[PDB]
């Protein structure tokens, strides 16, 4: 666990890219990201929540905020994501269910409530009506949205969309799955330092 | 001793889930903030013997096999209520004990029947969740003493007629759980000119004829806002399908693409 982001409380919700634009194994490459990211956090129900969400055309709950389960069980079920491999991954279908399914009440106040979108393709326009709505009603709720671009098939205009309306809305943007290993130190560093300390 | 107490932030949490608890345990903070007594052993249960605890804004009994829920006394900070995977045979009343309820699952019981007035006094409410159960009816005006409601949940039951001022009144309403039932008309005039993000309509018989013709009308308005709910294993996934929507009639037919034909 972090020496930074013990005794930090956050809300993190991974959303998983499940589009055809990664692999099979490029896919493996992204999960293995999100479980050597839950390693380094104090996964508990008064510190850390959790919550991986695969998404294309809708999206796969594998694991909710409520859930009570130990941290090595919370990462076995993120560590078998079925790679679905959609022909459309929608971000506003997955925004969408974030904001009113999973992010309908503030249950945690003095907790800071983070969604890492995890994108490398981009969605038709038909599905692109709501995007800003979705994103703006996000921060009204108070929830810092961080997108990570993955390749140069990433949203790069949802991208701009998210970060010019707050400006705790960073984005990452990566060329290969390949560097979510190398700034698995640095996203982490900028996840904690948004959420509040423990007395 | 048996009991786990924590502070976290201001408030302080008791988990006490799984420990063959026959009843409430003595000894117990009045500073509780939320109580945990998932999965014990209780057969009946009185909301009077949590009145000490004056802090208490959350409550789960859910699985605990809870037969008859008594309300006595009053809970005026109390706004989560959990009662889901019981065996509750009939829906207690809320109204004059729990003023400031917001969220209230009783979901997967076996509840037969609702009685008039069931929610009244639930002003502040704004979830319920009756998915499981055996509910074949609905009272006349249920949300209404509940404008601030945003979902409701009445999935997997034998529903097979609707009340058309269901939804009347409901101004924030943003997600309808209504699959898995034996429904097959829409009442005309049910869901009227509010935007309603998220309608799960599927899995029900369809009787496709002239009376359906104002659900296909806001079908075809309202195609993106169909979802769809299927869950494998533990994993839940919500996919919009407008297409899901089907006819009882066997030929698999999607309600929104239904031709009128011979009706006015």
């Amino acid at each position: 666990l972090h020496d930074f982001c013990r005794s930090r409380l956050l809300d993190l919700v991974f959303l998983l890219d499940g589009s055809s634009r990664l692999s099979e194994a490029e896919f493996e490459v992204l999960k293995a990201f999100v479980v050597d990211m839950m390693e380094r956090l104090r996964i508990s129900q008064k510190w850390v929540r959790v919550a991986v969400v695969e998404y294309h055309d809708g999206s796969h709950a594998y694991i909710g905020l409520k859930d009570r389960k130990r941290p090595s069980e919370l990462r076995r079920i993120a560590s078998q994501v079925k790679y679905a491999g959609s022909q459309v991954a929608s971000t506003s279908e997955v925004l969408k269910y974030t904001l009113f399914q999973i992010f309908s009440k503030i249950d945690r106040p003095e907790a800071s409530r983070i969604a890492l979108l995890l994108m490398a393709s981009q969605e038709p326009q038909r599905m692109s009506r709501n995007f800003v709505r979705y994103v703006q009603g996000l921060k009204k709720k108070k929830v810092i949205v961080i997108p990570v671009g993955i390749g140069p098939h990433a949203n790069l205009k949802q991208i701009r969309l998210i970060e010019k309306q707050a400006p705790e809305n960073k984005a990452f943007v990566l060329s290969s799955v390949d560097e979510l290993e190398q700034q698995r130190d640095e996203i982490v560093s900028y996840l904690c330092d948004l959420a509040p300390e423990a007395p | 001793p048996i009991c786990e107490v924590s502070k976290v932030a201001s408030h302080l949490e008791v988990n006490c889930d799984k420990r063959r608890l026959t009843a409430l345990p003595p000894d117990l903070p009045k500073d509780t903030t939320i109580l945990h007594l998932s999965e014990n052993l209780l057969y009946t249960f009185s909301l009077a013997t949590l009145m000490p605890y004056t802090r208490l804004t959350q409550l789960n009994l859910d699985r605990c096999e809870l037969t008859k829920l008594q309300v006595d006394g009053t809970l005026p900070v109390l706004g989560t209520l959990d009662l889901s995977h019981n065996q509750l045979q009939s829906l207690p009343l809320l109204g004059q004990t729990l003023p400031a309820l917001t969220v209230l699952d009783v979901s997967f019981n076996r509840l037969t029947s609702l009685p008039l007035g069931a929610l009244r006094g639930l002003g502040e409410l704004q979830e319920l969740y009756l998915k499981g159960n055996e509910l074949k009816t609905l009272p006349p005006g249920l949300l209404t003493p509940t404008p601030k409601l945003e979902k409701l949940s009445l999935a997997n039951n034998r529903l097979t007629e609707l009340p058309a001022g269901l939804l009347n009144g409901l101004e924030n309403l943003d997600t309808l759980l209504l699959q898995e039932n034996s429904l097959y008309t829409i009442p005309k005039g049910f869901f009227g000119s509010h935007l309603l993000p998220f309608a799960f309509l599927h899995g029900n018989p369809w009787l496709c004829n002239c009376e359906i013709l104002y659900f296909r009308r806001w079908l075809q308005d309202n195609a993106e806002n169909v979802y769809v709910w299927k869950q494998v294993v533990d994993v839940k996934a919500v996919t919009s399908n407008v297409a899901s929507v089907q006819c009882d009639n066997s030929d698999k037919f999607p309600v929104y693409k239904y031709p009128g034909k011979g009706c006015p």
